[PDB]
């Protein structure tokens, strides 16, 4: 029963217990979002199919790892979504092949945010897996913890919808330029949705954030926004309607705003968060 | 410490008055001003009007003096006319003695629209190198104001030549050869040295 | 040269500031209680009196000078005094140049001379005058008169 | 010469210089004549003596017999009672008011107490091909009011564009004469002397330079010596006698003439009356921070802060400045800043070495409290060298460097409201340089550079210019290069450009009455090193007689670089009406198409009504000559009277004489004055009347007799009819004016005898001058 | 903050309009009698200069002189008379040399500014010649 994979193949460390270094495709799904399939990676074979048929089950308590450790989902043991965190012991997969055959476990996620997500770095602990390899051969149970690290820094959905990306940075054509704001949002499922804003404003009308220029600050002009005629007050949820798998833009255009009087020339800088609302 | 505008006056034709600033600079002494014009013959006949003709001045002052016609076009308009402004300055108020001071300056009535532009006159004086003398003939309607006569070596005398006029001057024979001289412009300044042409 | 700046002008000529000198007489019958001298009695301490020929122009360079006054009857080259009962008797005033030479009264312009000047820098005339006992003797009294200098210019 | 000692009535001289004629008592003592007077200090101060100039004299009595030849050196008294004079020799330092052009300040004007408005509206309209039309509306507002010395000023505006008030600026102020200074309450800005320019509201008390005779203005090295006998010193520079005077014996000093370090150096030549000349030379350069010795410049500034940013604070403060001139080229100075979170203190001296070029180093330490309550100290220092003109046409105009700590900051760095103006990248040091070179006769090249370093970031801001002039005698050759570069951005900031200017008067008759002598054109080109070569021709000049209206025409062309080629076009007319000034400009550049209008003016609330006219400068004279209609005030452009007889001029220097001249030729045929010229010395902010005695009526010479005689000369005459009065010429003649047609005349010479009476025929009316003859009463 | 957006920029100052380009003042004609002493001078005379219609953020402008001075540093006459030099200063009493520069502020509202300046003339050596008088000076600008 030698196992391998392609990307990381981190060491079976302390017996059959291990770390792993894997790439990620966390997928927005109806019901529970996909996180990671392990048959994509884990190619285990029985070195002697003739002597032994390895009986690998998982014992319970195999939870997520790091800050992920507080969460629920399912886990597709042999394709069967069994509830997560692991509160029972699952059946066995038999191993009687020299073919490094895929290991049929895919991970699911109970979605709790709006469309949100948790970004994870490479190498950090993702999950803790209390497996258990007995065999037909004898009573050689050895039980072991497969720990999950990454080789990349991937965002996992926490809500049930999805955007183009979470990070857009722009610079205006300079005075009095104004830009359409390119981002589209789809879902897995038709959901009435909404959104509001976040950041320190300038105006009491909640429509002008400040220039947080770092060096050589231009002053007197802050951050005005619109959708198509529509100057937006901060922290007010604009609806979206029942949006499913169609990635729909939000019609937005960023703008200068003459805050006060004397206008200081120079450099301009501001970062703005958005907040999404289940409706 | 008294002074005038300048030295020389044109009355162009068509004019009305002529203005003349005169000035004492001293801040106490008082002066009485008479003003009268004679002809080029030195005869006072009141033909032109100076106002105010008689006054006084105590302290550092000034007066602008206006001068008017009183002939009504009775003059040969073919050429300019010389008169003499006669300016009497009187100290006002023990075995003493003082002076009165007169400015006697020229006057050139220039008529309207004479032929030659006046700058083009300085080249038109002709001559006749005559014995111990010189003849110096004006074909033009201008009074001519000449100095620095350096006939070769000898620096010689000043001259006024009448409009349509001439002059004959003395010549000491112990001189050089070439007639070299300067004259006066319409602004008092020296015109450059030129060269004389006789016969 | 996004904007342009221009001044024009000329210079105007100016004459001469002329300051005089008034001389008191304080001889007080030195000459006349002693003499008793002929009509050539121009024994009188002369006074160098000055003329301030300053300031002036620049082309101002040489002029013509001249004097007018009441010619005395005996010598027309003497100044008769004021016709005063409080005056003296038998005197006529002689003018002398800075070279101490008697000056012709009321001479016409034809005889005059071009007083050559220092352009710019100042000048000053420093002449003399005295009293010539015309009648013999001279009685006491006041010594009062006026005279006139005219300068015809360059 | 000599009379026995005692009291004499004697014409007191002072180096032959007459003062008065006092009975003076003499004693057998010490002079050239073995005798001493008994003089009083009250006499001597009444004679020219600065009494405090001689120490030990205030401790004396008032009238004690002054031991002058002993208490004062180089001091002789000499009586000559054959002419009764007292020739007195004194070292010049014991007199006063030797400032050439001194003015006594009690001759100064307060003025009137009266109000003031100054307005201006202007605006434009632009048509865009894409977008259209654009209309702009701004009216400006400057009122003021004066009571004696209470000077109150406010400015504000109103707005509207294609839209309201805004209160702007206000202060009331007043000077103090013995304190020689000026205090102001209200809006203000500080001065860039040691520290930086700061707008504020408060109290501001500053010494005023502009009281000085300007021979005191500027620094000059104060020159000391001692004359033995009476001498005459000539002083030269560049071969020119820059100063001459005959000098009395004694110690002396020189506080004199306007300085010029780029005239070379001083050529001192002292001719004592023997003929012996005390020769040396005197060096001269200058710091712009210099003081001439005895002066003391100061200010006292306090109040509340004003900026114009919403993100700051407006606290109270204080700041003090002071300077005083010193011997031997040394220079003390100093102010300091005293405010809330903050204190800042300079330390001083600068000096001219004379032979080595002038130089100054100064250093300031400050204590600071940042808005995150991190509190710091820091120091800074600055270095300024000057070296004057050499014989090779070469001037070192400025050498400047300044440096500071990291912990050094400014008060303005503290003023804010929220924390995190990027203060983590304060400057380290700053370099500047100013030198040109005279180029022969007909050329000159100008060279300038500056340099700026920061703590933190590795970026330096720099600026550079080189400008060359050549003139071929009408022809104006211009070639210059610019080069700056900046930290917050990218690109090398440069430009090369050129011009030749050409006038038109230099080809024609100078006395042709064409306006075409008052016209000129020029042509210029440039390139950016980056494709754009550009050029420009412009023809412009004056217009009808007073040139109050005048024209400007130009166009140029642009090419290269961005592919934005293009022709231009500008045509503009400006007229100045007597009521105020107005112009219209126009641009067309093929996409840009726009038109320009604006009317200013000034309003006066005075006692005789209200006056209207052109824009205003701070001190205006009323012209009061009632009856004038259209009056050419001489050397004054667009300046006439109203239909009433009044005018104004805003034009003012002050503490200085001013001259008021009027044309006769613009006058009417019936009104006369007495002197068309006035003269003033105003102060700052004042108002003057220009009163002139007008004489409306008929103008006339008469030749009048009585007792079959022209009456005796120079007698006095008044009109019984009019107010006008006259002085009798010879021949029984007098000219008068301002007269009616019929009436009667009073004449006094002895005791008043003559009374004449008259009536001219009325047909004598198209004549300005009439003449007749008559007799008197007596 | 579901999605954070970083927006940047810069504003730079552009040329405004002039109000004029065309300053010219004659002063009349006087006396080297009155200008006889070395270093005698004229009477001052006023000049105001506006520049209008300023783009946004533009705050300060430097004026950049040009003229033909002689070795005095004062400007050479181009008229016929001699010994005569020229005198421009600010109304803070500071010498405006050829080539020199001076930055001023800009009013926020009116998109414009002015230049309070004073001009007279002078002799240096005294006793100038009599004749004509000509003078022309140029000026360019930089923006801030």
């Amino acid at each position: 029963f030698a196992c391998k994979t392609a990307n990381g193949t981190a060491i079976p460390i302390g017996g059959g217990s291990a770390n792993v270094y894997v790439n990620l495709a966390p997928v927005v799904n109806v019901g529970q979002n996909l996180v990671v399939d392990l048959s994509t990676q884990i190619f285990c074979h029985n070195d002697y199919p003739e002597t032994i048929t390895d009986y690998v089950t998982l014992q319970r308590g195999s939870a997520y790892g790091g800050v992920l450790s507080n969460f629920s989902g399912t886990v597709k043991y042999s394709g069967s979504s069994y509830p997560f965190p692991t509160t029972s012991e699952t059946p066995r997969v038999v191993y009687n092949s020299r073919t490094d055959k895929p290991w049929p476990v895919a991970l699911y996620l109970t979605p709790v945010s709006s469309a949100g997500g948790v970004a994870i770095k490479a190498g950090s602990l993702i999950a803790v897996l209390i497996l258990r390899q007995t065999n037909n051969y004898n009573s050689d149970d050895f039980q072991f913890v497969w720990n999950i690290y990454a080789n990349n820094d991937v965002v996992v959905p926490t809500g049930g919808c999805d955007v183009s990306a979470r990070d857009v940075t722009v610079t205006l054509p300079d005075y009095p330029g104004s830009v359409p704001i390119p981002l589209t949002v789809y879902c897995a499922k038709s959901q009435n949705l909404g959104y509001y804003l976040s950041g320190t404003t300038a105006d009491a009308g909640n429509s002008i954030f400040t220039n947080t220029a770092s060096f050589s600050p231009a002053q007197g002009v802050g951050v005005q926004l619109t959708r198509n005629g529509t100057i937006i007050p901060a922290n007010n949820t604009v609806s979206l309607g029942a949006v499913g798998t169609s990635a729909v833009s939000l019609g937005l255009t960023a703008n200068y705003a003459r805050t006060g009087g004397q206008v200081t020339a120079g450099n301009v800088q501001s970062i703005i968060g958005v907040t999404f609302v289940y409706q | 410490g008294v002074a005038l505008g300048a030295t020389r006056v044109i009355y162009p034709a068509g004019q009305k008055q002529e203005q003349l600033a005169v000035t004492n600079n001293d801040e106490n002494s008082t002066y009485l001003i008479q003003s009268w014009v004679e002809n080029a013959d030195g005869v006072k006949d009141g033909r032109f009007i100076v106002t105010p003709p008689l006054f006084a001045m105590k302290g550092k002052k000034e007066n602008t003096l206006r001068i008017l016609d009183a002939t009504n076009n009775q003059l040969p308009q073919d050429r300019e006319s010389l008169f003499w402004m006669n300016v009497k300055a009187i100290p006002s108020m023990e075995n003493t003695l003082q002076l009165a001071i007169i400015s006697r300056i020229k006057l050139y009535y220039r008529p309207a629209k004479l032929a030659l532009p006046p700058d083009q006159a300085a080249e038109k004086l002709r001559f006749r190198r005559s014995a111990n003398s010189l003849t110096l003939i004006n074909p033009t309607p201008y009074y001519l104001t000449v100095t620095e006569l350096n006939a070769g070596t000898r620096v010689l005398e000043n001259a006024l030549v009448p409009p349509m006029g001439e002059s004959t001057v003395k010549l000491p024979s112990d001189a050089g050869s070439n007639i070299t001289y300067r004259t006066i412009n319409d602004y008092g300044a020296l015109t450059p040295k030129m060269t004389g042409v006789m016969e | 040269a996004d904007s342009t700046i221009t001044i024009r002008g000329y210079v105007r000529d100016n004459g001469c500031s002329v300051a005089a000198e008034s001389t008191n007489f304080t001889v007080d019958l030195m000459e006349n209680a002693a003499k008793q001298f002929n009509n050539i009695g121009a024994t009188t301490p002369v006074v160098p009196f000055r003329i301030l020929l300053s300031p002036c122009g620049n082309a101002v360079s040489a002029v013509k000078v001249g004097f007018t006054g009441v010619a005395d009857s005996h010598n027309a080259n003497l100044l008769a005094l004021e016709n005063t009962v409080s005056a003296a008797s038998g005197l006529g005033i002689q003018l002398l140049n800075e070279q101490q030479n008697q000056i012709p009264l009321n001479a016409p312009s034809s005889a005059l001379s071009w007083t050559t000047l220092t352009p710019g820098k100042p000048n000053t005339l420093n002449f003399y005058a005295r009293l010539m006992a015309t009648q013999v003797p001279v009685t006491a009294g006041h010594i009062n008169a006026t005279a006139t200098f005219t300068l015809e210019y360059q | 010469q000599e009379l026995p000692p005692g009291t004499y009535r004697v014409d007191i001289y002072l180096n032959n210089g007459y003062m008065a004629t006092r009975d003076v008592t003499f004693n057998t003592g010490d002079s050239e004549q073995g005798i001493v007077p008994c003089l009083t200090r009250a006499q001597l101060a009444s004679m020219g003596l600065n009494t405090a100039s001689v120490a030990g004299m205030n401790l004396l009595a008032d009238d004690a017999c002054v031991p002058l030849t002993t208490m004062v050196q180089d001091a002789t008294a000499h009586l000559d009672v054959g002419q009764q004079r007292l020739n007195l020799t004194i070292p010049q330092a014991f007199m006063s008011n030797r400032a050439r052009g001194y003015i006594p300040p009690e001759l100064w004007d307060p003025g009137i107490n009266a109000g003031l408005l100054n307005y201006n509206f202007s605006g434009n309209s632009v048509q865009n091909r894409i977008g259209g039309n654009s209309h702009y509306a701004y009216l400006n507002l400057q009122s003021g009011l004066n009571i004696g010395a209470w000077r109150l000023r406010d400015n504000t505006t109103w707005s509207y564009n294609s839209n309201k008030w805004q209160h702007i600026n206000t202060w009331l102020e007043r000077d103090i004469i013995p304190l020689r200074s000026r205090l102001t309450l209200g809006d203000g800005y500080t001065q860039g002397d040691i520290f930086d320019g700061i707008n504020f509201r408060g109290a501001q008390l500053a010494s005023d330079d502009n009281m000085l005779p300007d021979s005191q203005r500027g620094f000059a090295p104060v020159i000391h010596g001692i004359a033995r006998g009476t001498a005459q010193v000539t002083i030269k520079q560049n071969g020119y006698d820059i100063y001459n005077s005959t000098v009395p014996p004694g110690p002396f000093t020189i506080n004199d003439i306007y300085a010029a370090g780029n005239s070379g150096d001083l050529q001192v030549t002292i001719k004592e009356a023997d003929g012996s000349t005390q020769i040396f030379t005197v060096p001269y350069s200058s710091v712009p921070l210099l003081q001439r010795e005895g002066h003391t410049r100061y200010s006292i500034t306090a109040g509340e802060y004003r900026s114009g940013n919403a993100q700051q604070e407006k606290p109270r403060f204080f700041q003090s400045t002071l300077l005083h001139g010193l011997p031997a080229g040394w220079t003390i100075y100093g102010g300091t800043q005293l405010a809330d979170r903050y204190r800042a203190f300079n330390f001083g001296i600068g000096k001219n070495m004379g032979a080595l070029g002038a130089l100054s180093v100064d250093m300031t330490q400050a204590n600071s409290t940042l808005p995150d309550d991190s509190q710091h100290d820091g120091q800074s220092v600055r270095f300024l060298y000057n070296k004057s003109l050499n014989e090779s046409g070469t001037n070192i105009q400025l050498v400047g460097y300044r440096y500071s700590t990291s912990g050094y900051f400014n008060f303005a760095d503290t003023t804010y409201s929220r924390m995190n103006y990027n203060l983590a990248y304060n400057k380290r040091g700053k370099l500047q340089l100013t030198v040109t070179q005279q180029l022969g006769r007909t050329s000159t090249l100008y060279l300038s550079g500056s340099h700026q370093t920061y703590w933190g970031t590795s970026n330096v801001d720099e600026q550079f210019q080189a400008g060359l002039n050549t003139a071929f005698e009408d022809i104006n050759w211009t070639l210059s290069y610019s080069l700056t570069k900046n930290a917050w951005q990218k690109g090398r900031d440069q430009m090369l450009a050129l011009n030749v200017n050409i006038p038109f008067s230099h080809w024609l008759r100078s006395d042709s009455k064409s306006q075409w002598r008052h016209a000129s054109a020029s042509y210029s080109m440039s390139h950016d090193l980056n494709g754009r070569m550009t050029n420009l021709a412009g023809v412009y000049g004056t217009l009808l007689e007073d040139n109050n209206l005048s024209y400007s025409v130009q166009t140029g062309y642009a090419g290269g670089g961005d592919g934005n080629s293009g022709s231009t076009g500008y045509a503009t007319l400006n007229y100045r009406g007597g009521y105020g000034n107005a112009n219209i400009g126009y641009s067309h550049s093929d996409d840009i198409k726009q038109l320009y209008y604006g009317v200013s003016g000034g309003v006066l609330a005075h006692a005789n009504g209200v006056t209207l006219g052109q824009p205003l400068n701070d001190t205006v004279v009323l012209v009061k000559a009632p009856g004038a209609k259209d009056a050419k005030v001489e050397n004054q452009t667009g300046v006439r009277t109203d239909w009433r007889g009044y005018a104004v001029l805003p034009y003012a220097t002050e503490y200085r004489e001013n001259r008021v001249a009027l044309d006769t030729n613009t006058l009417a045929d019936n009104v006369d004055l007495d002197n068309a010229v006035a003269n003033v010395v105003p102060t700052r902010g004042a108002i003057v009347r220009a009163e002139f005695k007008a004489r409306v009526g008929i103008k006339l010479l008469m030749t009048l007799t009585h007792n079959n005689k022209p009456l005796p000369f120079g007698a006095m005459v008044t009109s019984e009819s009019s107010q006008s009065s006259g002085i009798v010429a010879d021949n029984g003649q007098v000219y008068l004016s301002g007269m009616p047609l019929a009436g009667k005349v009073q004449v006094k010479w002895g005791e008043a005898h003559c009374v004449a009476n008259y009536q001219l025929p009325p047909e004598s009316q198209q004549q300005l001058l009439t003449q007749l003859s008559a007799e008197c009463r007596s | 903050a579901d999605v954070t957006i970083t927006v940047n920029g810069k504003v730079v100052a552009k040329p405004c309009t002039v109000s004029t380009t065309n300053a010219t003042v004659d002063l009349g004609d006087l006396y080297s009698f009155s200008l006889m002493s070395a270093g005698a001078a004229s009477a001052w005379h006023d000049v105001a200069l506006e520049l209008t219609n300023c783009p946004v953020g533009t705050s300060r402008v430097t004026a950049s002189f040009s003229g033909a001075a002689d070795s005095t540093g004062y400007y050479k006459n181009q008229g016929t008379a001699q010994n005569i030099q020229l005198e421009l200063q600010d109304d803070s009493g500071n010498t405006l040399n050829t080539g020199a520069t001076k930055t001023v502020q800009v009013d926020d509202s009116s998109q414009s500014a002015h230049f309070p300046l004073q001009v007279r003339a002078l002799t240096v050596n005294g006793g100038a010649t009599q004749g004509t008088i000509q003078a022309v000076i140029s000026i360019t600008y930089t923006y801030s």
